[PDB]
């Protein structure tokens, strides 16, 4: 048990070292063409199994066209984690992405 | 058109079961055998095999042993 | 989806100590509870583990001819192509293993 | 277009058996909607309209005792223009082990035919 | 034989204990047989095999005597030996999983297949599950996925399906502790014979297959629930987890009418329970969290169940009624402005088969609402005209044929004008999941045969 | 030649890592590039 | 029988187990069976058998 | 050299004082990677424990070793590793094909464990002439077998009679012999030589 | 694949290795020593090639897990050989590491500072540093004075090793770079060719004779020379403290020299630093044992109507045939007594077993490659081995793991088409009908899922097929109306279980106007040529219906041209 928790130390100290902090963020504002169609993607494969959807139907029945539309009011509950070819991350929100 | 074999490997039937509903073969009352599909090959030493029902192999020619010796008589 | 989800996709299992998918076998009850997935290669014979305290009673099983072992019970269940399990037989002939890393540990 | 499949169980025989399988209708029971494509001796009427699924021979075994059947594969709605009977060139033999049939396929100007 | 069987199976034991193990073999191969064939053991040969065993369970604890185990608990119609031989194969077991409590989950996997029989052949089934159930308390939990193994298909046999349902209510008669999962069995099974007979209005297997089904469940729980059980038992429990069944199973399902009927014959046992089942089918029909077709449907499961049910009073009734129409008041006080805006009269689809409850309510109860006095209830006159010369104009848009009979006994009474607007109707000349469910009414009259004779308790006809 | 890459690889014991687009084709995973150049966490509360 | 909707893929013991005294056992026990009150019912029903055993009450 | 003892009950078990019988019930935190559903978004505390812990409850896990009671302090650990402990909104990684969530746990499971040469204390519900069937803590099946019986106890009918010449009942203290746990329920052997 | 069901389990890295003797014999189940497939009744031998306990056959279990040939993943099995064997692919590295051995001294013929000095290069070149691994030229100032040069160059490794760690310059587990994988390949190219070009044993003085090969791995150990002997005689005091050669023998010198040059040799097979310490051991080069397919990969290949045997049992028949003639030649000269033998009956048994030792080994050669096995009956289109079917253009790495074939595609003619938008393609009412999309099952399309079921399989729009929570499908393809009915009424009912109490049923819907289609034309040149477009589903035709805007990217004529259609 002990040789579980002395591995466990071990990955929680590299994912907080390899973490970039909030303040220090230099890669881009934007919201790249294939980052939007991955939350589209994701966001519809939820609404397909029933998770809770945060706005009002109109009628629609496609699940993709449900998160198309929950993106233009940046009610989309997920977060980005762009990697950097050294292992490290930068956990960019969905409501803070310039998307175009 | 159908094919007897097992009932089912569920309780839901009793059934004949009947032949290819493409790819699989299926119950009477609707429900596909879970899981198998069947086989084919498209494209020496030549051996005693029938195969035949859905591409798996069968066996050598020999029947039910005394019925074709004794209707021969 | 063109290369794996819809041409084969099997979900085979893997052990997490040798690493291999093709030496795992379902074992065989005893009694008549549930069945439960095994590994031959990282499992000893029954009667070799007492030649060397008390071996535990979850940790047995048998095969289909009445052997027991010990052992071989950390297994989980990955998704491979099925052409994956036709070369690690292909490459077995040859001598060459193929292990396997399969996280989370 | 016309297209020809040679009927056949002379093939498997291992050169010196009796005659296995015959044509023509057994004694058992048989789902007699074959009786509406198949004629009496296991040849089918000339000039019917055969779908995939319709039977094209009716040969009864003997070492099974099952009046069985032999089925169009091709997906495609055919006629039926000839028979042949074709008999041995060599000695006896004589429950008609080869028939020729020879199917009419209907080909009207579709959308994507070549001129 | 009397000697010599009882010193031959001491010998077989004997062989046992050095790892031999044929005579045992073989005489596994004898107690194994067929009931029906004459080359079995006979009963006192089974008397004489059974007390060595008995006596001492402790030797054949081994790996080769499973085949010694498997041969006696696979004893083709073992419960229907003699008495003499029955009460000592009985015993054996009674020692055999208790000694060793390993070997229950297998003739636990026979005593539940068994229940395929009527109840008058497998009295001694039901009394080792009883035993057992409360001795080994944690087999409580794998039971539960062998009852719900072996029941039988919706187009199986109707000796099975009957034999295999009344067993099972004989278990719940004293396992009160599983309780939830019979009546989830059985009424997500009536449901799938019930879909099949709405669509019928193999008709003649299938309808006669569910009404005997149907009505055990109904006898057995009129005898279940009564009014000792409510106030000093637990008929408070067997209400609610058909209560709450009925809202998860019978609610979502399309177009069935002969499994709700089992509420229409639970409900009438007390007063109390009609008010429940009342405050049931109210905060169903008007939660604000629901989709629409929820609340459009419970509502027809309102106006159709007050009209047929045979207890009631104003008190009740009306009392509702009263607010009803305070909830009809308090939605012509806000969206009677938005009846010109900019949007179609799918907006008040919700108000219209509010308004369809009482012109369904009103051609059963009419009667009811006249008091002493001679007035109506809660101005009727200041309701029944007020409501149709809105914009909202609830007889286009409502049903065609039972709001047309309510104008029939509106003008009988002359209680409201609504057939100049009729003549307006012809005058002035998506929705299709919805169009065809206020045509839906639950509780219209059975098809059904034997449940008709049970209904006459408090079922009304259109009379 | 694909038996001369394979013999210089057993001699070596070389862990392959899975990087390139035609190792994750024969392994089954999902691409690194395009659309499998991150990951996507969901933000559940409490 | 059992795929990973219902399962652990792993569980691993951190630290090693502490004894506990039956009176923290009680306390427990109490709080436990009051916060879990669908297929729990048939193994919380058990556990009421438990308690009214470690305080006495045959 | 090589050792596979590592299956080793690492913790014995101790005597109660004073009594003279033992303790079995721990209390073991463990870790755990789950699954967790798109329709537990947001209620993921509930969510795990009505999808993985409430199939542990009162059965048998070989991990911990024994028999979980209960558990008690769920908390989901944050795959984000610049927050604190008091945050509120964490963060669970989605699979690429699949919109099922998968996480990791920590967890309390009180687990009641016997081992081999332990003393329990039991009741008893049925005297045969072959052993002696035995509950305890009313949950859990004990039997005491013949062979284990002393050769100085008496049988009559019906119960048990000791070396003096007294009914034996309820309360019967012994000592283990082995535990089986083949099938789906526990099973105790017991001896009382 | 099915959204349902997920995994939780990833793989990341795949590492190598060699199947040892002491591996294969623990997993395997049944050895297979006859060397027929079949008893005379249609059935499989116990223990031949067909054997139950490889995998389920006609219809029988398999007797290891016992499932049925629909269920049963299968088990290889392993021929026991009593001569080791060459391995045809791990040949030139023993041929190398042959002629570089000293028969008599028991350590290379190059010197002990030079092999220390590539191991110490080698060591520092697994952890990346390439700089240090060159500053090692630059240390260098009799008895002890060998053992002052082997004692700073160690600690100099070890001083670099250890101040490279205490920043992220390097890890445990070691870097490994396309840069730093290109020393490698220069110091090995230059190890292995400063081993083969030795004369003199440069640690004892002694002469190490020849060999000689052949393709055939036959190799031909020469004698010595006069001058040679010379040499060896008169330095037989200081060490003082064309035969054809077998396979045995080769082996035992083998682990001799590996075990006393571990410290080279565990930096040339290991790119990575070695946590395990898994010594090397000569065994790796021998094959032992042999391991067979499963049945199930060895099924007999169909052709018209007959059935043929499988072309690998060919191969795998021929050694056990061999392996059998050997094992009666092993106990032919135990049995008759060794007294009674003579000097010609030992060599009448010497020149048959060096025939069937050849002729075994040659048949494992002709088991795994064709090109390394024998001309035989006179071309003939040989029978192809383990290597020819992973290989070249149809072989299996190009043929069905990095091109493969698909489920929901359809392929016909085009034709012309205006009267739609640039972004549309017309699917024609034949592949309306076949291609599904499963559709899960929620509240927002339960209103037309219920219309798209009661349509039934052959009314577009349609659906053909349902999914219970349980993954027991059902179909809809012979069901008349009021059983669709039946069921559609039934599609949000829940089932009450504690497995699947969060899954629901997915329908299979048609094609619908709303999806989208991958439309591909071969041959595909460049990536504007497989685009996507959106289905609009027209009436009474048989060719899908294209715009002419897009016949730039595809460079598509209608006359004739093909086009596939993914889904
Ligand atoms: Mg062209
Ligand atoms: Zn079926
Ligand atoms: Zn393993
Ligand atoms: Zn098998
Ligand atoms: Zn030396």
């Amino acid at each position: 048990p002990e040789d579980f928790q002395q591995h466990e130390q071990i990955r929680r100290k590299t994912l907080k070292e390899k973490a970039i902090p909030k303040d220090q963020r230099a890669t881009t504002p934007y919201m790249t063409k294939y980052e939007r169609a991955r939350i589209l993607g994701t966001r519809a494969l939820q609404i397909s199994m029933n998770a809770p959807v945060f706005v009002d139907l109109e009628g629609e029945t496609d699940p993709l066209r449900i998160a198309m539309k929950e993106l233009a009011e940046k009610k989309i509950p997920l977060v980005i984690r762009r990697y950097l070819p050294d292992g490290s991350f930068e956990d960019w929100s969905v409501e803070e992405l310039i998307v175009d | 058109t159908f094919i007897r074999g097992p009932i089912c490997g569920t309780d839901n039937c009793p059934s004949r079961l009947w032949r290819i509903i493409d790819g699989r073969r299926t119950c009477q009352y609707g429900h596909v055998m879970e899981g198998d599909v069947e086989f084919n090959d498209d494209e020496t030493r030549r051996l005693n095999l029938t195969t035949n029902a859905t591409g798996s192999f069968q066996s050598s020619q020999l029947t039910n042993s005394q019925l074709l010796q004794q209707q021969q008589r | 989806d063109r290369l794996l989800n819809s041409s084969d996709y099997t979900q085979a299992s893997v052990c997490r100590e040798c690493g291999s998918i093709l030496t795992t076998q379902q074992s065989v009850p005893r009694i008549g509870s549930i069945s439960t997935v095994c590994c031959r290669r990282c499992s000893m014979r029954f009667e070799d583990a007492k030649k060397l305290i008390f071996i535990d009673d979850s940790q047995i099983w048998e095969d289909g001819q009445g052997n027991k072992f010990v052992g071989g019970n950390e297994t989980t269940t990955v998704a491979i192509p099925f052409v994956l399990k036709y070369l690690d037989s292909e490459l077995s002939a040859m001598g060459i293993r193929l292990r396997y890393n399969v996280e989370p540990k | 277009m016309y297209k020809t499949e040679k009927v056949d169980l002379a093939l498997n025989r291992n050169r010196g058996d009796p005659i296995t399988q015959h044509f023509g209708f057994g004694n058992d029971e048989w789902p007699k909607e074959w009786l509406e494509k198949l004629d009496e001796d296991g040849l089918p009427y000339i000039g019917t309209y055969v779908e995939e699924g319709d039977p094209i021979c009716a040969y009864f075994d003997d070492t099974l005792n099952k009046t069985k059947i032999k089925t169009y594969h091709s997906s495609e709605p055919a006629y039926i223009e000839e028979v042949n009977l074709i008999g041995d060139e060599s000695n006896k033999f004589q429950e008609l082990q080869t028939v020729s049939i020879k199917y009419r396929i209907r080909r009207t100007p579709q959308i994507g035919d070549k001129f | 034989s009397a000697a010599m069987y009882s010193r031959f199976v001491k010998s077989a034991l004997d062989d046992l204990d050095k790892n031999d193990s044929t005579q045992i073999g073989i005489i596994a191969n004898q107690v194994a047989l067929p009931s029906k064939n004459p080359e079995r053991i006979n009963d006192k040969n089974l008397n004489i095999l059974l007390d060595i065993l008995s006596s001492n369970i402790n030797r054949i604890e081994s790996s080769r005597g499973t085949f010694l185990i498997q041969s006696i608990i696979n004893f083709e119609k073992w419960w229907e030996l003699p008495p003499h031989t029955l009460s000592k194969y009985i015993y054996f077991i009674k020692i055999l999983c208790s000694s060793i409590p390993k070997w229950w989950q297998d003739v636990s996997m026979i005593l539940v297949s068994c229940f395929i029989l009527p109840i008058k052949q497998t009295v001694c089934h039901h009394d080792m599950l009883k035993y057992f159930l409360r001795m080994i308390p944690s087999s409580m939990g794998f039971i539960d996925t062998y009852l719900a193994k072996f029941f039988p298909n919706k187009n199986d046999t109707r000796r099975k399906l009957v034999n295999y349902t009344s067993n099972l209510l004989k278990l719940r008669g004293y396992c009160s502790e599983l309780g939830f999962q019979i009546w989830s069995l059985l009424i997500e099974k009536i449901i799938s014979i019930d879909v099949e007979l709405q669509n019928e209005l193999g008709i003649k297997e299938l309808s006669t297959k569910l009404d005997s089904i149907l009505t055990l469940v109904s006898t057995h729980v009129e005898e279940q629930v009564t009014p000792e059980s409510l106030e000093s038992g637990e008929g408070v429990g067997v209400f609610n987890t058909l209560t709450t069944l009925f809202k998860t199973h019978v609610l979502p399902t399309y177009y069935t009418r002969s499994i709700q009927y089992i509420m229409f014959h639970v409900s009438q046992q007390q007063l109390e329970l009609m008010d429940s089942f009342l405050v049931t089918l109210i905060d169903i029909s008007f939660a604000v969290n629901e989709a629409a077709e929820k609340k459009i449907k419970s509502l027809q499961y309102l106006g159709s169940y007050i009209a047929r049910a045979k207890k009631l009073s104003r008190t009740q009734i009306i009392f509702v009624a009263s607010y009803l129409t305070s909830w009809l008041n308090r939605y012509v006080i806000e969206r009677e402005e938005e009846v010109d805006q900019r949007g179609g009269m799918e907006r008040f689809k919700h108000f219209y088969a509010a308004f369809q409850a009482l012109c369904y309510i009103f051609c059963f109860r009419h009667n009811i609402f006249r008091d002493t006095d001679g007035n109506w209830e809660c101005e009727l006159d200041k309701f029944f005209q007020r409501m149709v010369i809105s914009k909202f104009n609830p007889l286009k848009f409502c049903n065609e044929n039972v709001m047309l009979m309510f104008a029939r006994i509106a003008q009988q009474e002359s209680v409201a004008y609504c057939f100049s607007i009729i003549e307006n109707n012809n005058n002035e000349r998506t929705r299709q999941q919805f169009i065809d469910l206020q045509s839906y009414f639950p509780y219209d009259p059975l098809f059904l045969k034997n449940y008709k004779i049970l209904m006459k308790e408090y079922y009304i006809e259109w009379s | 030649t694909t038996c001369q890459f394979l013999t210089k690889a057993v001699l070596d014991n070389e862990r392959e890592q899975l990087d390139s687009p035609s190792a994750r084709i024969v392994v089954g995973k999902l691409n690194n590039v395009g659309t499998g150049s991150f990951d996507v966490l969901a933000k559940v509360p409490n | 029988t059992a795929t990973t909707l219902n399962t652990p893929v792993v569980i691993h013991a951190t630290q090693l187990p502490q004894h506990v005294s039956t009176d923290e056992v009680l306390q427990f026990l109490e709080s436990f069976i009051d916060e879990k009150e669908t297929n729990l019912s048939s193994s919380i029903s058990q556990l009421k058998r438990i308690q009214r055993d470690f305080k006495g009450l045959p | 050299a090589r050792f596979i003892k590592k299956h080793k009950k690492q913790v014995t078990n101790p005597i109660d004082e004073k009594n003279g019988t033992s303790n079995c019930i721990v209390r073991v935190p463990i870790a755990l990677y789950v699954s967790l559903a798109p329709m537990y978004l947001e209620n993921p505390l509930q969510g795990v424990m009505k999808q993985h812990l409430n199939p542990l409850v009162m059965k048998y896990n070989n991990k911990v070793g024994g028999v979980v009671l209960g558990y008690e302090g769920l908390k989901i650990l944050d795959a984000d590793p610049l927050s604190k402990e008091d945050t509120s909104e964490k963060l669970i990684k989605i699979t690429p094909d699949t919109p099922f969530g998968f996480t990791w746990c920590h967890v309390n499971l009180y687990v009641w464990q016997p081992q081999v040469g332990d003393v329990l204390e039991g009741y008893i519900f049925i005297q045969s002439a072959s052993h002696i069937g035995l509950l305890i803590h009313d949950a859990f099946n004990a039997s005491i077998k013949k062979n284990n019986i002393p050769v100085d106890w008496t049988f009559v009918h019906g119960h048990w009679v000791d070396s003096n010449g007294e009914p034996i009942d309820g309360k019967l203290r012994f000592t283990v012999r082995n535990v089986h746990t083949t099938g789906r329920v526990v099973s105790v052997d017991g001896t009382l030589i | 694949m099915d959204i349902s069901k997920p995994v939780g389990s990833e793989i990341t890295s795949v590492d190598f290795g060699i199947l040892t003797a002491k591996e294969i014999r623990n997993l395997s189940a049944k050895q297979i020593t006859n060397p027929t497939v079949l008893d005379n009744l249609g059935h499989p031998v116990s223990g031949g090639l067909y054997d139950l306990a490889l995998g389920a056959f006609l219809r029988n279990l398999c007797s290891t897990c016992g499932l049925d040939e629909k269920f049963c993943p299968g088990h290889q099995g392993h021929i026991e050989l009593p001569v080791p064997c060459y391995n045809p692919l791990f040949f030139n590295q023993l041929y190398i590491y042959l002629r570089a051995s000293c028969l008599f001294c028991h350590h290379f013929r190059l010197k002990s500072v030079e092999v220390h000095r590539y191991a110490c290069k080698l060591r520092l070149l697994q952890y990346g540093l390439i700089d240090e691994s060159y500053k090692l030229d630059e240390i260098t100032l009799s008895s002890t004075l060998l053992n002052e040069l082997k004692s700073k160059r160690s600690e100099y490794v070890d001083m670099a090793i250890a101040k490279a760690l205490s920043d992220g310059r390097t890890t445990e587990r070691g870097s490994f770079t396309a840069t730093v994988n290109d020393e490698r390949k220069k110091l090995v190219h230059e190890f292995h060719k400063k081993l083969l070009s030795r004369g003199k044993c440069d640690n004892c003085g002694m002469f190490s004779p020849k060999f000689r090969k052949d393709g055939f791995t036959k190799i031909f150990e020469t004698a010595l020379n006069e001058k040679q002997i010379t040499n060896n005689r008169v330095k037989g005091f200081i060490r003082q403290d064309s035969t054809y050669i077998l396979s045995t023998e080769v082996k035992n010198i083998l682990d001799t020299v590996f075990r006393k040059e571990q410290c080279v040799l565990q930096y040339v097979f290991h790119s990575r630093p070695n946590l395990s310490r898994k010594l090397v051991k000569a065994d790796s080069f021998f094959m032992d044992v042999l391991v067979v397919p499963p049945t199930r990969f060895r099924l007999p290949s169909k052709l018209g109507e007959e059935v043929h045997e499988n072309s690998q049992n060919q191969l795998l028949s021929k050694v056990l045939t061999t392996s059998l003639l050997i094992r009666d030649l092993n106990d032919d000269l135990s049995k008759l007594q060794k007294d009674k033998v003579s000097l010609e009956d030992r060599r009448v048994i010497f020149s048959r077993l060096m025939n069937a030792f050849v002729t075994i080994q040659n048949d494992v050669n002709a088991f795994i490659d064709s090109t390394k096995a024998q001309g035989r009956t006179s071309g003939k289109v040989p029978i192809p081995g383990v290597k020819q079917a992973l290989e070249k253009k149809e072989g299996l790495f190009r043929k069905h793991m990095m091109g493969k074939r698909v489920n929901y595609a359809a392929r016909s003619v085009i034709s012309p088409d205006p009267n739609i938008e640039t972004n549309e393609i017309g699917v024609p009412p034949v592949f309306a009908v076949k291609l599904t999309y499963p559709e899960p099952v929620t509240a927002y399309n339960i209103a037309e899922l219920r219309q798209a079921v009661i349509n039934g399989p052959d009314k577009w729009p349609g659906a053909t097929q349902i999914q219970n929570e349980d993954g027991s499908l059902v179909s809809l393809i012979g069901m008349s109306v009021e059983q669709r009915k039946a069921l559609a009424n039934q599609l949000l009912t829940p089932s009450s279980n504690v497995s699947t109490h969060t899954l629901n049923k997915k329908v299979y819907r048609h094609i619908k106007n709303r999806d989208v289609v991958l439309m591909n034309r071969q041959p595909t040149l460049h990536k504007a040529s497989m685009m996507g477009h959106k289905v609009r589903v027209l009436p009474n035709e048989k060719t899908l219906r294209l715009h002419y805007a897009n016949t730039g990217a595809y460079n598509a004529d209608f006359d004739g041209d093909e086009m596939n259609m993914h889904f």
